[PDB]
């Protein structure tokens, strides 16, 4: 058959799952340390006092 | 990068509790000495 001129140029692309904006949590300033450290600091604080 | 675990700062906790035990020992030794004196 004899095609006509392309009316839509395309190709092979890459599709991935759209990511999320990862809205920071309210209490995210605690993230640098683990929950165990934060809990142990309170225990250490009480003990020292 | 993960949040620091207790295993990263475990040694300073041991030093702190050791210091708290040493201070109690030191304090009670003075108390024990003074009590004997008088
Ligand atoms: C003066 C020593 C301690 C007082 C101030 C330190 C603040 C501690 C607050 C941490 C709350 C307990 C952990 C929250 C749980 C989590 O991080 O997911
Ligand atoms: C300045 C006052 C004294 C402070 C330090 C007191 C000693 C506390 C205990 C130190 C850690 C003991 C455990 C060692 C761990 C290991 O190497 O396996
Ligand atoms: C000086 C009076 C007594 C004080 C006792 C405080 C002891 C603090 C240290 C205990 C360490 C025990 C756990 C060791 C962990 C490890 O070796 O990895
Ligand atoms: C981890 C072990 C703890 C042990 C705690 C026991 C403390 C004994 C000291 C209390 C006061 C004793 C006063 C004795 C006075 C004296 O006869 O000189
Ligand atoms: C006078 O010298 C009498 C008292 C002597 C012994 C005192 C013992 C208590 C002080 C040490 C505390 C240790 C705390 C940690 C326990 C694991």
């Amino acid at each position: 058959i004899d095609f006509s001129k392309p009316f839509m140029s395309l190709g092979i692309s890459i599709m991935i799952k759209k990511p999320q904006k990862s809205k920071p949590g309210v209490f995210s300033f605690l993230d640098p340390l683990a929950y165990e450290i934060w809990m142990c600091i309170v225990f250490a604080y009480i003990g020292v006092s | 990068t993960s949040a620091l675990s207790l295993s990263n700062v475990a040694g300073v906790f041991y030093i702190l509790v050791g210091g708290l035990g040493l201070a109690m020992l030191v304090a009670l030794i003075e108390f024990c000495y003074k009590s004997r004196a008088e």
